């Protein structure tokens, strides 16, 4: 937990629904977005920030929290948008003897700024006396032991806590959620969204020649023709649905 | 990698020649056919000195003669004369230094890598072949182009890639996209830029989202126990309107610069490439001021703001 | 380049008592913690305890109850491993292993040969 | 208390052959599971942990795979520097820790 992993996901899409329901996650929750409308969002940058807390500790993951681990490991800012997935692995990081390799910052000058990874281990001098590197009288170890066993506590079980932050600015927008794939109805009047271009016509195959960079072809005034088909690349004249006027 | 240093470090001489015809790129993805189409854009300005050097692959014989490091502006035409492709990649940056963010393109023997990282560039980035005799073969075995690599953004690499060859490509940094277009065609001439028109179908937009002014080159070194190298040529693109003409099967045949002379300017306002006998108002003449001149009153006295934002009390 | 160096070879008599060293050298001693592992001629390795430097803990194993007890010296980062009642089936050589990183022995010690005989 | 058996206990193979050294469990330790080579006259050093990764400095041809109970050692490309015996770990339990009986790997 002082030392969590943070890595950047960028360049991919993410399907929110397929991790939501993946597996069985204690916590899931998501501060400043649903997360069934995860799948519905372009995000900049995901950071997924991986850690182990004990069971009573989970809770201070949130914004507005206060206590040892909100203060002097993982801090989340008050302005926080993003998810935060906590699952009890209990069976992954707790060993019959004591599994010490997870260790939590204990002693601090000051609480952690958002965002702030501190792996300093100098001892702390909580006396006027200096400690010199020596820890002992009014001197501590910042650094304190979890040792997860099978046998302890449910509350006191280690949770496998991974903290996604979504960078909501949609300009450079690179991660984003799967993508809809409704049958394709050629020769009847729809209502067409092709790469986000809405439009209503008629759609027929079309002889057109398109160049392989090309995706959409338009008239002389600018009126869209033809489309391609993401999925399949292949052609569609679109014609308007047949109007005119009723006279009697 | 670690840098390879050269003692003795010499740049050619630039030379001048006129663009003639090219630089045209396909503004958008949207085809078209048979219609000539109005477009103002960053395109290079038709017969536009552009500016020419050459690339040395040889050594033969202890001079390195290294590429200089040319300003990016809006964006650049770059194009290459080569019978083997001497010139392979191009870096692009501010600073060029781990200080900022800096881009990396290269076409190596395998593939196309592009990689947007703080990157160290050395004094001269080398890329050097050996000739595998029992193979009868050239096979790449140097590559000294940055010392060191940190904080990487973005990486790419496209299809692995491995008389004479005429390749242009533009590059432009346009709202954090660095969009590139190439083209490629078979060219008899010997020296000089040709005289022609093809269009540059785009190639790959990148996201890179950073800050470029300055770019620079990157050639092949062909190693020989112990004349003929590659020419290249640059241009700067500008906002100008282009009048481009697309044919029935939907490629740019030929392109109007306007605001090059008054027939152009007659071809686009008509949105034709044929301009019949007559007098067409093609545009308005105005001459722009030449200086600017302020004159206030001679008053030296300050206002009293302070004793109206300084007062111990305020009225009711 | 973390080195670990124990003491040297012991000769004892069977129902006495014997008391190895470790000492940690270079790295940090509070993390890291210190595993001793036994081998008999003739037969594979077999674990004895643990000490454990940053819950200032020690650990011993099932088949030793109250065999084996391990002290250390954070100030010299010294690592101690007392077993009691030597028998004629001790005889073993007594490395120490810094289980770091990954909970995996990857520094092993030099290795002392106890042999408990009359 | 979790047992570690290995098979088989003494192989004999040459040299730029494959071996497979298979050291199952008792119980369900996951993924922790580590693999020594021990020399005669010297102390174990680690060739691979977690099961699957690879220590630094051990030579490549050393792979490791499994989960769960059964786990196994590979080497794609024996060689006379790899002829020693072959413990498993099983730190999953730290009460105590159990290694594997000994594959004694000898020239054929
Ligand atoms: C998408 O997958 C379908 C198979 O259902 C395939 O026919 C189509 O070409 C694919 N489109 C791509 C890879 O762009
Ligand atoms: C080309 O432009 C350069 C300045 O960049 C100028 O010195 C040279 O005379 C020009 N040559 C021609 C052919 O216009
Ligand atoms: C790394 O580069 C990114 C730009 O993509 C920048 O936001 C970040 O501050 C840089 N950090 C480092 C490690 O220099
Ligand atoms: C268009 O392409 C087709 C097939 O590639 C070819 O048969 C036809 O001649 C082309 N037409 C033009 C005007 O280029
Ligand atoms: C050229 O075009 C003009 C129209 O401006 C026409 O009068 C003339 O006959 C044309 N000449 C030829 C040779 O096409
Ligand atoms: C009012 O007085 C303060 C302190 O002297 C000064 O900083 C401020 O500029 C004054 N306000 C104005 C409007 O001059």
């Amino acid at each position: 937990v002082y030392a969590w992993n943070r890595k950047r996901i960028s360049n991919c899409v993410a399907d929110y629904s397929v991790l939501y329901n993946s597996a069985s996650f204690s916590t899931f929750k998501c501060y400043g977005v649903s997360p069934t409308k995860l799948n519905d969002l372009c995000f900049t940058n995901v950071y997924a920030d991986s850690f182990v807390i004990r069971g009573d500790e989970v809770r201070q993951i949130a914004p507005g929290q206060t206590g040892n681990i909100a203060d002097y490991n993982y801090k989340l800012p008050d302005d926080f948008t993003g998810c935060v997935i906590a699952w009890n692995s209990n069976n992954l990081d707790s060993k019959v003897g004591g599994n010490y390799n997870y260790l939590y910052r204990l002693f601090r000058k000051s609480n952690l700024k958002p965002f702030e990874r501190d792996i300093s281990t100098e001892i702390y001098q909580a006396g006027s006396t200096p400690c010199n590197g020596v820890k002992g009288f009014n001197c501590y170890f910042p650094l304190q032991s979890y040792g997860f066993q099978p046998t302890y506590g449910v509350g006191y079980q280690p949770y496998r806590v991974v903290v996604l932050s979504f960078e909501l600015l949609h300009a450079p927008a690179t991660v984003c959620g799967p993508k809809k794939s409704t049958n394709l109805v050629k020769n009847k009047c729809v209502n067409f969204n092709f790469n986000g271009l809405t439009g209503t016509g008629v759609l027929t195959e079309s002889n057109k020649k398109f160049l392989p960079f090309q995706q959409f072809g338009r008239d002389i005034a600018d009126t869209t023709d033809a489309v391609r088909d993401p999925q399949t690349l292949e052609i569609l004249d679109i014609t308007p649905c047949s109007f005119g006027g009723v006279s009697v | 990698s670690q840098c390879v240093n050269f003692t003795t470090r010499t740049q050619l001489p630039p030379a001048y020649t006129n663009s003639f015809t090219r630089g045209v790129y396909y503004p958008d993805k949207v085809f078209r056919s048979s219609v000539l189409h109005s477009t103002q854009d960053l395109f290079l300005p038709f017969f536009s000195n552009v500016t020419w050097f050459h690339a040395i692959h040889v050594s033969g014989g202890t001079k390195r003669f290294a590429n200089p490091v040319l300003p990016f502006n809006d964006g650049v035409y770059f194009a290459s004369t080569e019978k083997s492709n001497i010139i392979r990649g191009w870096i692009f940056g501010t600073t060029l230094d781990s200080k900022t963010q800096s881009l990396l393109i290269v076409n190596n023997a395998t593939n196309v890598v592009i990689k947007v990282c703080e990157f160290q560039f050395c004094n001269d980035p080398f890329l050097g072949v050996y000739y595998h005799k029992n193979n009868k073969s050239w096979m790449e075995s140097e590559f000294r182009v940055y010392s060191s690599a940190n904080n990487c953004t973005f990486e790419y690499v496209s299809q692995p890639f491995l008389f004479k060859n005429l390749r242009e490509f533009v590059f432009k940094n346009i709202d954090g996209y660095f969009k590139i277009y190439s083209k490629h065609t078979p060219i008899n001439l010997v020296r000089g830029l040709p005289q022609g028109f093809s269009a540059l179908e785009p190639l790959v937009d990148l996201p890179i989202g950073i800050n470029i002014t300055r770019f620079q080159t990157l050639h092949i070194s062909y190693l020989t126990p112990g004349a003929g190298a590659a020419a290249y040529y640059v241009g700067y693109l500008q906002p100008r309107t282009f009048l481009l003409k697309y044919n029935e099967n939907g490629t740019i045949t030929d392109a109007v610069d306007c605001a090059l002379d008054p027939l152009s300017e007659t071809k686009c306002t008509l949105k034709s490439f044929t301009v019949e006998k007559g007098i067409y108002q093609t545009s308005n003449f105005r001459v722009q001021p030449t200086e600017s001149i302020v004159r206030f009153p001679n008053i030296t006295n300050l206002c009293p703001f302070g004793e109206v934002f300084n007062a111990t009390r305020f009225a009711s | 380049q973390v080195q670990l160096v124990e003491s040297g070879a012991e000769v004892k008599k069977p129902g006495s008592s014997v008391k190895v060293s470790c000492k940690a050298s270079g790295g940090n001693f509070n993390m890291y913690t210190i595993s001793w592992v036994r081998q008999a001629p003739g037969r594979g390795l077999e674990w004895m305890g643990r000490f454990i430097p940053i819950a200032n803990k020690a650990n011993y194993a099932q088949n030793f109850p109250g065999r084996v007890t391990i002290t250390a010296d954070k100030s010299t980062s010294t690592v101690y491993m007392e077993l009691r009642s030597l028998t004629s089936d001790d005889t073993a050589v007594y490395y120490c292993a810094r289980s770091g990183s990954y909970d995996a022995f990857d520094v092993w010690g030099q290795g002392t040969m106890v042999t408990v005989s009359s | 208390a979790i047992r570690m058996t290995q098979s088989p206990s003494t192989l004999s193979a040459s040299v730029g052959d494959r071996v497979t050294i298979t050291c199952r469990a008792s119980q369900t330790i996951n993924s922790w599971l580590a693999w020594y080579q021990q020399k005669p006259g010297k102390a174990p050093k680690l060739l691979i942990y977690d099961a699957s990764n690879l220590e630094s400095g051990v030579p490549s041809r050393f792979s490791g795979s499994g989960s769960g109970t059964e786990f196994t050692l590979t080497i794609s490309s024996l060689q006379p520097d790899d002829f020693a015996t072959y413990y498993c770990q099983q730190y999953e339990s730290y009460s105590p820790i159990t290694f594997g009986q000994g594959t004694r790997l000898e020239i054929k």
